[PDB]
């Protein structure tokens, strides 16, 4: 026998999912675990060094990480980078220089996101001060800073147009950023405010429509945000409580908790009993199941201590992570069923997401 | 006034998660990393910046603020780790928000731990 | 069964078994790169009753896979006997030296 | 009110401090040494340590010196190996001295990363995989050059009797002896007669190290024995450490530092078990032996706490076992030793844990 290197990820893309292990208790080894979620079968990984961020390109072809080095990891130069790795052989290819700024926090998607047509990553600084920062992937380059996005948090792509993105900013309002073909600010809007930062404050991952976004509330209200034209148009809330759930004091709690699957409009979203100041983060006792036309429940399953949860809409599936174990449900019906669980998928995840299939 | 007092309260009360001033800290507390709630452990750098809030003190009934600096520049500390979130909100509200590395802006931004600085009464 | 320490080819393994990492015992997961030199060891086939060498080469230039870890020593030496001794990283000639997991390939009989 | 601040010494004096090098193999590249009180537990600091990181104390108690493996882009780019000099008191780097990058890459036995008697000059296993050893020169902060006459020998063992000599084990079974010239460079060599049979007793490389001998334990239970008092060091053995009664229970060593001089009574301390057979040298202590080295006979057995690996203290009367995660220190002034405590979750992969040096001139 010979051992061998060069080979490609044994099962079709279709089948791949992507855990990104913070590795908190060794978070300069952070990386990202491919499973097989049909059969939990462990495909292979990408390092991302210190708190990497990642995602898959929309084309299904490249993985993108975003991550910072030191020369010496603890002292040195730093180095903040996207890197593009190769989706079938998990390969290194090309590193993308950014200016030493790059969010380093949790893993919610909309710190390293990209445009509907794929061609532009679009992803969260901090310095403190907060920016957008724009890579080209074609030029290998980081071309644009939206400081417009001062003050604002996270990237919320909208999925009917090519080259647009929200942003929720700190008047409760949102700021939606057209780019260019060139990846520079081709416009911008600002729509009036959608929640009270104060009194109602939304958790800020968004459950996704084509043209429209929901969003729930530390307090189990629902907002939303109608891209359907050019100018946002923002509503809300209604609440996802009826009488009986106020009187247990049922509210969300997660990180990337909430999702949309599109082709029925059901909203998804972990909740917990025993709410109050301090629980936003809890794991799910429950994953409630809404009807976001109607504006009620329809189902109500057992959580497992889920915190974040991210939907595949062709397949109808919906996976669920608790830190460590990922469920697999399908969601082709209102009531979700439970598949399997990969136990031990991560040490320290907060986040995972399919490989896409749907193309550009 | 023990309960403003870490250093002179009993160590297992002052490393726990429960203690009153830790109600918004997510990390590892630095007095069970070889520093003290004021104090970085040796060979680690204070961040300049951090998150802030207040937390109630039940031994004396008020209310405090609390300034959630990070010590930097050393990797994970692993003990005593914490994650709690009293009045934390999201990046919209950037400096109340503890789900971003405080270290950020440090020489080196490698995460050691975090602690619990009293600025004053709320 | 090639996934446990037990399998009579990981005899002298320290390391993670690659078969669990995404690859197979004599292909690297993907974008982890062979190790041109090696540990060796000399483990009994239970089938046929003879022994057999197997040449330990590592996969490297990615952090550590973390599955199924084994620390099996069947005539294993220490580093007075380079080449049968299994407690340094056989990946340390490697373009990049950073461990990914260890793989058992059959070179023949004994 | 208050104020956070940094530039602060280690709380506890350097006599309370040991160091638990952590490989944390299944995130290796995120090794550390921690740094405890062994006299009530406290967790006190740490050194990172970057890949496989290895570690000592200068020989003066002033400085932490550490051994490891950088990339520019961890897994890519060039390749950095480096000994660092950190101030102990502070836990600060203060100095990197570059390597050819060949250092040593593998679980933390003592004898791959250490120093002269004089504290002059540190000495270091290369693998390339060819073997030699490197000789660092702390006061240039300069690699001086390989020993090449170390090809096919593994380990260093220094030699407390002189200011810059030690020892490597060869693969003929015998020892080469390296004495260093004052700028670093080999100034004479000798090899000794075989020691051991290489295929029929295989010896571990961890020394129980006297003043001017060392003693060695087999795969088999047998002790072999390398006395430098002279001009040449003169070699012994085998003697046996088991009994009939032993012998008949299979009865064998195990571990990686798995042995232990008290240098004024001459005990040695070795970790021990049951129904030993081919691949059983690395298993945990099912007890802890305490051989008299003069009288060849037994004086003490006791649990071992699945201990793998070792350290004594001479000034103290100590020794420290480690099972991988906890240590547990043991007053060793008499010839049964005593339990002292156990200090729960050192690290989560550690092989190797050492005294900060008092004295010992
Ligand atoms: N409070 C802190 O700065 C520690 C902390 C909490 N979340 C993260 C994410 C990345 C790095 C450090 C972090
Ligand atoms: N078989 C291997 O190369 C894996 C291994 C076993 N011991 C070590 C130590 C350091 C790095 C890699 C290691």
């Amino acid at each position: 026998e010979v051992l061998t290197g060069g080979h490609s990820v044994s099962a079709p893309q279709e089948n791949r999912i992507y855990v990104m292990d913070s590795v908190f208790m060794h978070l300069t080894e952070s990386r990202v675990h491919v499973y097989d979620y049909t059969n939990g079968k462990f495909l292979g990984m990408v390092p991302t060094a210190f708190n990497g961020h990642v995602q898959v390109s929309n084309d299904g072809k490249k993985i993108y990480t975003m991550t910072t080095y030191h020369e010496r990891i603890t002292r040195g130069k730093r180095s903040d980078v996207v890197e593009v790795w190769d989706a079938d052989k998990l390969t290194f290819e090309k590193e993308i220089s950014l200016p030493p700024k790059r969010v380093q926090g949790l893993n919610y998607d909309g710190l390293f996101r990209q445009t509907t047509d794929g061609k532009f990553i679009v992803l969260q600084n901090a310095s403190p001060a907060t920016s957008i920062g724009i890579v080209d992937v074609a030029k290998g380059d980081y071309v644009e800073d939206v400081t417009a996005a001062a003050g604002c948090w996270s990237v919320i792509p909208q999925p009917n147009r090519p080259r647009s993105f929200m942003t929720i900013c700190g008047d409760g309002g949102l700021l939606t950023i057209n780019l260019g073909e060139d990846g520079k600010v081709a416009s911008q809007s600002r729509s009036k405010q959608m929640f009270s930062v104060k009194d109602d404050p939304i958790f800020i991952a968004p459950a996704l429509d084509k043209d429209k976004a929901h969003f729930v509330s530390y307090y189990g209200n629902v907002y939303s945000a109608d891209f359907s034209g050019d100018e946002v148009k923002v509503d809300g809330p209604w609440s996802l409580l009826n009488d009986e759930d106020k009187a247990k004091n049922w509210v969300p709690g997660g990180y990337n908790l909430v999702g949309l699957h599109r082709a029925s409009g059901r909203m998804y979203v972990f909740m917990h009993p025993d709410g109050k100041e301090g629980t936003h983060k809890f794991p799910a006792a429950e994953i409630w199941v809404m009807d976001t036309k109607t504006k009620q429940r329809v189902a109500r399953i057992p959580g497992r201590d889920a915190l974040s949860m991210t939907i595949d809409q062709q397949r109808n599936l919906m996976l669920t992570l608790d830190g460590g174990n990922v469920n697999v449900y399908d969601i082709s019906q209102p009531e979700p069923k439970l598949l399997r669980t990969i136990e031990g998928a991560a040490e320290a995840s907060l986040q995972v997401q399919f490989h896409p299939v749907g193309g550009t | 006034h023990i309960s403003l007092n870490p250093d002179l309260a009993n160590e297992d009360e002052v490393n726990s998660c429960d203690y009153w001033r830790h109600c918004a800290v997510d990390g590892f507390l630095c007095s069970c990393c070889g520093g003290t709630t004021t104090t970085c452990p040796p060979g680690s750098t204070p961040s300049p910046i951090s998150w802030i809030g207040t937390c109630h003190n039940p031994h004396d009934g008020k209310d405090y603020l609390i300034s959630y600096h990070d010590c930097c520049g050393k990797t994970a500390c692993g003990r005593c780790q914490c994650n709690t979130q009293t009045r934390e909100r999201p990046g919209y509200e950037f400096f109340l928000h503890n789900d971003v590395n405080w270290c950020m802006a440090n020489e080196n931004s490698t995460f050691h731990c975090t602690t619990s600085v009293l600025v004053g009464l709320a």
